[PDB]
């Protein structure tokens, strides 16, 4: 034993226990999801209201990379911010050299390689976040999810955090009942519902809903936050479904 | 236990003990309170002394004409972080002729503290900060934890016995937020809030430390007979 | 017992971290196979998409390293992509410096040398992957070269990798014992893919749908992967005889 | 060949009284025979009851004033809001100027 | 100003029958001024001889450098260096200063101890080898030496005849050069004996 | 991090000893015995090769006695590979001194420095020390014939006669008994071989198990000659002294 | 083993807390601040009678207006003093003025936490920095290896510190004269010292606005010791 | 990141042992048998091609390697370590010798350079020793033919004949009886094949054995004509057929 | 680079590596320093376990740092060479930049500073050496004698000893050395230095080294016979 004391050490199983412990920090965090729609993607997140003293709509969790990519994450919030700062540097250097904005699959690998690099040495700690991200590029819409190990895949729907099982079950229903696809405005409504349904796992404290989206028709392929009437419409739809 | 030797090591339950131990240093520190309205933002700090011959350790540091913070924990770490803020506030002014947004100041502190929690050799910061400021979007109050977490709040408190002051502000939320265009009444609410965290000792003239910033009010610190008005 | 944590010798003259990296290779529970035709080199690999929420098009362990060289990986995807990116960079640098396309075996050696360094230098861990490089080399013809975490590499007539490699290996051994040649005597690559799939079916004892497999084909001057519909056409031809 | 210097003209004047001081300067900014601005301020309030004007090459004058104002700011931070005396400011400015001894600020300065 | 002609001097080497000869003047100057009449420009590392013309500080520096390198060669190889090998070492060492060269004109002379074959070679200041069968020249009177050597030289000369040919080539070339003279030395080299003769010449 | 695996090669024990230096000395005690004896008219270096084989090519072999320059030689006891690293540094050295001052390096100056390099590995860098002990035999015009030794601690001392490697305790007693100040090279040669013959762990001392060398003013007139003995020459001197 | 910059479960840096234990083993140093000046006094503590006591330099000049006394691993103080002197003189170069005592103390304390894996460990010495400036007048600071500094009216550091601090608690008042402060330092030093206090095993010093920082002669201190004995015998 | 292992991983134990070197030698012991025999007019080096799989093309894996035209090498122990050592040995022969002296290094000096590389891996920071023993055969003008062994410690010894790896103890005994100073190259090849048969279990033929020689100059393998002094490489790897021909007269 | 913190504090406030460096000094051969009215004498022990030694070429225990200053030591021999070399370089550097030779106090302060630097620098261990530095300042007739140790502390001494059995010879010096009237002549100073070593040394043959340093760069090392005469006179007076 002692294989779990140092990062980048293979156990006799062939496992990196330090990365598996980083996943526990992710599982401890709040719920966040992603939904791939007809011509774009929708991101949503659960924000726990620890106190009445928290200013509403100020502590923004979802982050934009470039102008066309949205990023959300669950776990250690600072680790997520660090990862997004790198993502922005990667996106900036890509555009600087190649002119075109970074494609989503290209961007996904840039993060993937960086996260994976933090599993190669004992002088660094693995990332304590699972990151859901995506957007619209020349080849259409893309949704990705990235784990502490550096592992990532493309997704139709994605979920992570303490209420991931509940969320995943709801996402699976949408995939089955909508093979032809889901619209952007529908995906926003469904996203609100899923966060509300996933809140049963964090039911002690009340929460604040935060949604963003990229859509070719609705946002011209740019990342925007869901605000005002459209946000309230989604909250009303979500509240109606739980009752 | 076996996973608290350095900052680069997760525990089996996904915890970072060195960060948690750094968080513990804040709880040992003296109490400080932060609260704001729409027009002004106020810091109130209980200063601590070594003995009767000693001075009372300063808790509040100015970062710019429109921004500053109060500390709780390792004072030298606050000096490092406040110096960083001073430089960032100053970079924004010299390069962009732009006063640094308080929200962006919090994002910079978060990112600086985070690098110390993921790398081998270094250590987490052992101090908590309450940043107040007035920028283009009005008054602001931030709470900084050395884990990296930064939170924008209407009011809060950190340090020893800080739960008492935090409960008071949670009740008074609707009242003190409305105190607009009245700095003295906002400070009164802050002095009354920090009083809920006191035991045995009371607020004396060289014990209390207050700071304020607002619409037409540069960040200024009040100590000595300047705070006798509020005792 | 710190000789089991970093890559230094144990009293038995062993490197335990290298041995445990070999065990990480089978963590994905995927079996791969590579064979050579007359004009081509074919590589097939099991494809497993357990989650319905996954986009199956993005789930892949086959990589296009250069126009001529293809690579299949046995091991976790983060290390797989780490190796893939490096191989792509090396192949591109080689062409720029030396004025001709990097050969499959030369790339394999280069990646094997990099792997050797991780077994000697302490700060770098081994990658828990086995890399199978395939091409139709302009000098050597159809080529299969495989690399492992120990830094070992060698050319192959055919090969297999994964949890059930031995069953596939013996199945291929027995075929080449009959034919008494170092390749699949077949003109078209389509029929070489059909051979590869058939012999994996026989060895593993499982039937395959179009979404259960992943195929890579190397011809002269290009390497390419097959789509689900291209594989379906391949499965139909097998069933009809 | 690139000439990093220029001449923006202007003239400045400082006179010291018994209990007061004046620092004057024209507001004209020029290159060669053209006028850039008829009103471009050249004399600045730098804080701590000190006024300053760097005359000659405007880009170097603006940089020096900007640096001295910054020096005043950090003097307060580092020394408990102590007032920077005029003699201390003068000495500080010497070190700002000589820091570029081998690529000078092309300005005549008066405080 | 021209570093190759401040100090002045000349070196010439010739092959014979089972022998080589190498000779040099003894002058060291500061342009017009004669400073020393004892500045020998020929050195030997075992049985390999090296003559160096040009800037005197570089002549002295290179001698000390090749002494350094040949002494280490011998300790590791457990044998003395041969002329063909030494020639490559000189070329290597000069070209490593390609863009800040030693201002010299070296000349190698010696007999391979194994094959018995006479060997001479010359270089430009940055290592280009001139492996000649007949003769090699270097210095401020190189033009003069070329004319004398090309007219006086004939192949397969005996040591005592070769001595007279190289000596007359040097002496008469030196007397048509202001920056060469003030004495002269000739080395006659055979497989296992070497004679060194100081010549009598005009001292102006 | 990496701290977990650091042996800490450059630290004191509670008793004030350097662990790695002491353990390096323990390694050297198992190495073949090397002996140096200084006479009025020269120096002798004798050394025992470790359990050789009949198929070892002896005439082209060198594991004990090395040449640093024309005036100075060394006998090795310990890791041969480690010794060669230091030997090449010492050779470059003697040449640097010769290039600078145009004079052959004084023996002590060369010794002091190899010893300073060894010292460095015991105080900084975190690397293991060199598992080597040298016997330096040399000549210069200041002190004449000189014998020195250096060990992994980087400490060096001068000697009239000295042994390193295996059985130094027994060997030093025998040397202390039979050595005299007015001794000559031919006598010193005999003493060196007799001492090895009695201290050896082998059944008998033969030519194939020995390396031998002398530094003599026995060269034509005022100059010094190094003689690394050949296998046949070692065989002859063994018969002459009456050992075989 | 374990990191040098490691936090304990209680939220303290192990190495900083361990350095504080080394300071407790050090010889006593006492400082008293008054409106007429600041007095600094130390226990020399010679390990042997053959040791020439006048070479023991535990009170040190930083500038004309700033002095310094030390306690603990005194060898560690030399680089701190060097930095302080450089800081004091450098500020005089840049600003043509004396440097504030607080600013000087802050500059010294900035070195304290520059240790990790920069120097390899914290300083094992505490400093009493006494001085005068025009803004805040006569000041006494206590600079620790934690990077923290407190201002004090009176302070004792070293082996007899807690006993001396309790005595300074009762004796100090805002109207103390310089002569009274001198005798008070001698009184408390004599109380906590192992050996009998005299002019050779104890040293006094002060800082005044007029004369600046001065280390007292052994002849001058001897008279203050004799003056102390008589006034204690007076009642 | 940064390589933070700047300290030695090989250290002296209380008994004076260097553990990692001993353990490296143990890894060499487990390795496949290889041998070398020196003749009057040549040197031979040989080893078994232990194929990991019959599907693997054992021709692509070369255990015997050319370092210079007149120097060859074979190993026992860890194959990947050997491969990188050959790459470095080839390069150092150029950088530290050929680019200076305009000719290839003699055997002993190239061996010295290889030995230096292996010694440094025994003392430098954050590395383990190489897990191989090398047998380096070669020829040069002034030293003639020679055969050297190089161990993980960096120590090297010249041999008339020797063996390393699995059955080295038995093989060295076999060579002691057969070796003499009057052996011709063909006699040494014959003895090499006899010695190697004892350590091999399975198939024993040209396809399972790898054997090379340092012998006469091969002008046919030079690749060009016109320069009399350039007469071709003395290193030659024997073909599968050439081995089988000598196994019939065995 | 190797950055590991080897010298660190322990729970009880001790730096063990510095304390273990003092144990290396305790193991080292005895060294003694005594200053008279117009001179300083440095005595050193030579352990007689090592015979067959060449005393001409063996590194002497007392080292000249400059023409007017000397340095002896106790502890690790190899470590002492590094300090001496640094001290010698600094001595020439001081002459080169300030046009005066170093004072004995300055040279001591430099050497002590080097020793201290090695107690809080990463990747290095403390010097296992204590030194006695003695001499006369330029144009000064007052004798100077200083001591240093691994921790980096230094101080001036009327008389002092370091190394093995230094406790015994210090005991001797404390009762025999009078401050009011120190050794007036060179003879008296050397005699007292030899007497003090005879409490510990064993035999008074080649085991005692003596070096006398006088003002104005007048340094000389006594021979075996000269020292043997002191040994003879001391014991003949003792037989009474
Ligand atoms: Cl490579
Ligand atoms: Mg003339």
């Amino acid at each position: 034993t002692g294989y779990d004391l140092s990062n980048s050490v293979f156990s006799p199983d062939g496992r990196n226990f330090q990365v598996e412990y980083a996943v526990k920090a992710v599982e401890n965090g709040t719920t966040s999801i992603g939904i791939k729609c007809n011509d774009g993607v929708v991101f949503a997140v659960e924000k726990l209201i620890t106190s009445k003293l928290l200013v509403p709509q100020k502590n923004v969790k979802i982050q934009v990379v470039d102008r066309h990519i949205g990023c959300v994450y669950s776990g250690l919030i600072p680790d997520g911010r660090h990862l997004v700062n790198r993502g922005r540097e990667e996106a900036a250097s890509f555009k600087k050299l190649y002119k075109t904005p970074i494609p989503i699959p290209a961007f996904a690998d840039r993060l993937g390689q960086y996260v994976q690099a933090h599993t190669l040495y004992n002088s660094v700690r693995p990332f304590g976040v699972s990151t859901i991200f995506g957007g619209v590029d020349k080849n259409g819409a893309h949704l990705y999810m990235l784990e502490p190990s550096g592992s990532y895949w493309g997704y139709k729907g994605a979920a992570t955090g303490k209420g991931r099982q509940s969320a995943k079950a709801e996402l699976e229903k949408l995939v089955d009942h909508h093979p032809e696809g889901l619209s952007a405005r529908e995906a926003v409504k469904q996203a609100a519902k899923i966060i509300y349904l996933a809140h049963e796992d964090n039911k002690e404290k009340d929460f604040e809903l935060e949604i963003s989206w990229c859509s070719l028709s609705e946002t011209n392929g740019l990342h925007k936050f869901v605000k005002g009437d459209l946000l309230q419409e989604a909250i009303d739809f979500a509240q109606k479904e739980i009752n | 236990n076996n996973y608290d030797g350095d900052t680069v090591t997760f525990s089996p339950t996904g915890r970072l003990f060195q960060v948690e131990y750094a968080l513990e240093a804040i709880k040992q520190g003296s109490v400080t309170v932060g609260l704001r309205s729409n027009t002004h933002a106020v810091l109130v700090a209980l200063k601590r002394n070594a003995d009767e011959l000693s001075s009372y350790q300063k808790k509040i540091i100015k970062c710019d004409e429109h921004m500053g913070l109060s500390l709780a924990g390792l004072a030298p770490d606050a000096r490092v972080l406040s110096n960083y803020l001073r430089q960032q506030c100053n970079y924004s002014s010299l390069v962009f002729n732009r006063k640094l947004a308080v929200e962006r100041a919090g994002h910079l502190l978060c990112d600086k503290a985070q690098k110390n929690t993921q790398s081998y050799g270094g250590r987490p910061y052992g101090v908590g900060l309450l940043i107040i400021g007035y920028d283009k979007s009005g008054a602001h109050l931030l709470e900084f934890q050395p884990s990296g977490n930064v939170t924008e709040l209407y009011g809060t408190a950190i340090g020893a016995r800080s739960q008492g002051a935090k409960t008071y502000l949670e009740r008074t939320l609707d009242t003190f937020i409305k105190i607009d265009g009245n700095p003295d009444e906002l400070i009164k609410a802050g002095v009354e809030a920090i009083s809920q965290s006191l035991r045995d000792e009371s607020l004396t003239v060289d014990n209390l430390s207050i700071a304020i910033v607002g619409k037409d009010t540069p960040f200024t610190i009040y100590d000595g007979e300047a705070v006798a008005k509020y005792i | 017992g710190y000789d089991r944590h970093i890559t230094i010798f144990s009293p038995e003259g062993r490197l335990y971290q290298v041995e445990y990296a070999f065990k990480a290779t089978n963590q994905t529970n995927i079996n791969s196979l590579a064979v050579r035709g007359k004009d081509c080199t074919v590589v097939i690999s099991q494809k497993k998409v357990p989650d319905k929420l996954l986009d199956p098009t993005t789930v892949s362990y086959i990589f296009c390293i250069s126009r001529t060289i293809g690579m299949v990986v046995n091991g976790p995807i983060p290390d797989a992509r780490n190796a893939a990116l490096r191989a792509k960079a090396e192949a591109a640098e080689f062409r720029y410096k030396y004025g001709y396309d990097m050969p499959c075996d030369v790339l394999a050696k280069r990646m094997a040398n990099l792997s050797q360094i991780y077994t000697q230098r302490a700060y770098m861990r081994p990658l828990g992957v086995i890399l199978t490089f395939v091409s139709v080399d302009e000098e050597l013809g159809p080529s299969i070269y495989k690399t492992d975490p120990a830094g070992y590499y060698v050319g192959y007539k055919a090969t297999a990798t994964g949890p059930k490699q031995q069953e596939i290996t013996t199945n291929l051994e027995n075929h080449f014992k009959k034919s008494k040649i170092d390749h699949i005597n077949e003109e078209s690559w389509e029929k070489v893919v059909e051979f590869a799939i058939t012999h994996m079916i026989d060895a593993l004892g499982t039937e395959f749908s179009k979404n259960d497999l992943e195929v890579g084909v190397a011809t002269k001057d290009k390497f390419f992967t097959l789509s689900a519909e291209n594989i379906e056409e391949r499965l139909v031809a097998i069933a009809e005889q | 060949q690139f000439n990093p210097y220029g001449d923006n003209g202007g003239t400045i004047l400082g006179i010291a009284g018994e209990d007061f001081a004046v620092l004057a300067g024209d507001t004209r900014n020029i290159t060669d025979y053209s006028i850039n601005s008829r009103y471009e301020p050249k004399v600045f309030d730098c804080g701590d009851n000190i006024v300053m004007s760097a005359n000659g090459f405007a880009a170097d004058g603006d940089a020096l004033v900007k640096r001295f104002k910054n020096s005043v700011k950090w003097y307060h931070f580092d020394h408990n809001d102590k007032k920077l005396s005029i003699n201390s400011a003068a000495r500080n400015i010497q070190h700002l100027l000589y820091s570029r001894r081998f690529f000078p600020y092309y300005v005549y300065n008066i405080i | 100003s021209d570093p190759s002609s401040i100090n002045g001097g000349i070196v010439v080497a010739m092959t014979g029958k089972d022998c080589v000869a190498i000779a040099c003047d003894l002058r060291l100057g500061s342009q017009s001024l004669g400073v020393s009449n004892k500045f020998e420009k020929i050195f030997h590392y075992g049985h390999v001889f090296l003559g160096i013309t040009g800037l005197a500080t570089d002549v002295t520096t290179l001698n000390e450098m090749f002494r350094y390198k040949t002494n280490l060669y011998k300790l590791k190889e457990e044998r003395a260096i041969e002329p063909e090998t030494f020639t490559q070492l000189v070329s290597s060492s000069l070209y490593e200063r390609r863009f800040g060269p030693y201002f010299v004109g070296p000349v190698v002379a010696g007999i391979n101890s194994k094959s018995g074959k006479p060997f001479i070679a010359g270089f430009d200041l940055i290592g280009c080898i001139d492996e000649a069968k007949d003769f090699i020249v270097s210095g401020t009177a190189s033009d003069q030496l070329f004319g004398m050597c090309e007219s006086l030289y004939e192949p397969n000369l005996e040591p005592e005849d070769l001595f007279e040919t190289i000596s007359q080539a040097l002496l008469n070339a030196a007397d048509r050069d202001a920056l060469s003279g003030w004495g002269a030395v000739v080395y006659i080299i055979k497989k296992d004996e070497v004679v060194k003769r100081y010549l009598k010449m005009r001292q102006d | 991090g990496s701290r977990r695996y650091d042996s800490r090669t450059t630290i004191f024990s509670p008793e004030g000893r350097l662990y790695q230096v002491e353990y390096a000395l323990e390694s050297i005690s198992h190495a073949g015995t090397a002996i140096g004896i200084m006479a009025s008219d020269g120096i002798v270096l004798a050394a025992e090769r470790k359990v050789t084989s009949t198929l070892l090519e002896q005439d082209t072999s060198t594991e004990k006695l090395y040449k640093l320059n024309d005036k100075i030689a060394v006998a090795v006891a310990g890791l041969t590979a480690d010794a060669e690293i230091l030997i090449n540094t010492a050779r470059i050295h003697a040449q640097n001194y010769l290039k600078t001052y145009n004079e052959d390096i004084p023996v002590e100056i060369l010794v002091r420095r190899l010893s300073d390099i060894k010292q460095g590995y015991t105080q900084h860098g975190g690397l293991r020390p060199f598992g080597v002990s040298f016997i330096y035999a040399g000549y210069d015009d200041r002190y004449g014939y000189q014998l020195y030794t250096s060990n992994p601690s980087g400490n060096y001392t001068g000697w009239k006669a000295i042994s390193v490697g295996a059985n130094t305790s027994a060997a030093q007693t025998l040397l202390q008994m039979d050595y005299k100040d007015d001794m000559k090279v031919d006598d010193a040669i005999e003493l060196a071989l007799k001492t090895l013959s009695k201290t050896t762990d082998s059944s008998a001392l033969t030519y194939d198990r020995l390396e031998f060398a002398t530094i003599r003013k026995g060269a034509n007139d005022g100059e010094v000659y190094q003689k690394i003995f050949k296998p046949q020459e070692i065989k002859d001197i063994l018969v002459k002294t009456g050992i075989t | 083993d374990r990191g040098v910059s490691t936090f304990s479960p209680e939220g303290r840096l192990f190495q900083v807390e361990y350095s504080l234990e080394a300071i407790k083993l050090g010889s006593t140093a006492i400082g008293i601040a008054t409106k007429e000046g600041v007095v600094l006094g130390v226990e020399k503590r010679a390990t042997s009678p053959l040791l020439e006591s006048d070479s023991i330099e535990k009170i040190v000049e930083i500038d004309r207006h700033i002095g310094c006394a030390m306690s603990g691993l005194t060898a560690d103080a030399r680089s701190m003093i060097e930095h302080a002197r450089t800081a004091a003189v450098t500020h005089n170069l840049y600003y043509d003025e004396d440097i504030n005592v607080e600013s000087l103390t802050q500059s010294v304390c900035d070195l304290a936490l520059r240790f990790g894996e920069l120097m390899s460990r914290p300083f094992g010495v505490a400093l009493l920095i006494a001085g005068h400036d025009a803004d805040d007048g006569y000041q006494l600071f206590h600079a620790e290896p934690s990077g923290t500094f407190y201002r004090y009216n009176a302070k004792a550091i070293g082996s007899g510190s807690e006993g001396a601090q309790a005595e300074l608690l009762n004796e100090w008042h805002s109207s103390l004269t310089l002569k009274e402060a001198e005798l008070l330092v001698l009184k408390i030093l004599k109380q906590v010292m192992e050996e009998k206090l005299d002019e050779n095993n104890a040293q006094l010093s002060c800082i005044t606005k007029q004369d600046g920082f001065k280390i007292y002669d052994n002849e001058k201190t001897a008279e203050l010791i004799k003056e102390l004995k008589e006034k204690e015998a007076a009642e | 990141m940064t390589d933070r292992y700047s300290f030695s991983l090989t250290t002296f134990s209380p008994s004076g042992k260097l553990g990692q070197i001993d353990y490296a030698l143990t890894a060499v012991k487990q390795g496949v048998t290889s041998l070398g025999i020196k003749a009057t007019n040549g040197v031979v080096i040989a080893t078994e091609k232990k194929s990991s799989s019959p599907l693997a093309m054992s021709e692509t894996l070369s255990k015997v390697s050319l370092l210079t035209p007149d120097i060859g090498a074979v190993y026992s122990g860890m194959g990947p370590d050997y491969r990188v050592l050959v790459d470095k040995s080839r390069k150092v022969a150029h950088t530290s010798y050929k680019r200076i002296y305009g000719e290839y290094p003699p055997t002993k000096l190239l061996v010295s350079e290889v030995a230096k590389i292996m010694q440094e891996a025994t003392q430098s920071g954050g590395v383990r020793p190489f897990g191989v023993s090398l047998l380096i055969a070669g020829h040069d003008e002034f030293n003639g033919f020679s055969l050297y062994q190089v161990d993980p410690s960096g120590s090297y010894f010249p041999w008339k004949a020797t063996a390393i790896g699995k059955g080295s103890v038995a093989a060295k005994t076999f060579l002691e009886k057969r070796w003499n100073d009057e052996l011709e190259l063909e006699d040494a090849i014959h003895i090499a094949l006899l010695t190697l048969k004892e350590s091999v279990e399975g198939e024993f033929n040209g396809d399972t054995i790898e054997l090379a020689i340092i012998g006469d100059e091969n002008p046919d393998l030079l690749g060009y004509t016109g320069i009399p002094t350039d007469k071709g490489p003395r290193f030659r790897k024997l073909t599968s057929q050439e081995i089988n021909d000598r196994l019939e007269a065995l | 680079g190797y950055d590991r913190a080897l010298s660190i504090f322990s729970p009880d406030g001790h730096i063990f590596q510095v304390e273990y460096a003092l144990e290396a000094v305790k193991r080292g051969t005895c060294a003694v320093g005594v200053k008279g009215k117009n001179c300083v004498v440095l005595g050193c022990e030579r352990r007689s376990t090592l015979k067959l030694q060449d005393t001409r070429i063996t590194p002497s225990k007392v080292s000249k740092i400059d023409s007017h200053v000397v340095l002896s030591f106790s502890g690790l021999n190899a470590d002492s060479r590094i300090l001496i070399e640094k001290a010698r370089v600094e001595a020439q550097s001081h002459r080169l930049t300030l046009e005066d030779p170093v004072t004995v106090e300055y040279l001591t302060r430099y050497v002590a500073g080097v020793q201290q630097r090695y107690t809080q620098s990463g990747g290095v261990r403390p010097f296992g050496v204590s030194t006695l530095i003695a001499g006369f300042d330029p144009r000064d007739d007052e004798p100077k004698l200083y001591q240093t140790e691994p921790s980096g502390i230094y101080s001036s001494w009327s008389a002092q000893t370091i190394g093995r059995n230094s406790k015994t010879v210090r005991e001797f010096l404390e009762k025999n050395y009078d401050r009011k009237e120190p050794p007036a002549t060179v003879e008296e100073c050397v005699k007292l230095t030899v007497r003090s070593l005879l409490e510990v040394v064993q035999t008074g043959a080649k085991n005692i080294e003596i070096t006398v340093v006088k003002p104005d760069s007048d340094i000389v090392a006594l021979s075996s016979e000269e020292i043997n005469q002191y040994v003879t006179q001391i014991e003949q007076e003792k037989q009474e």
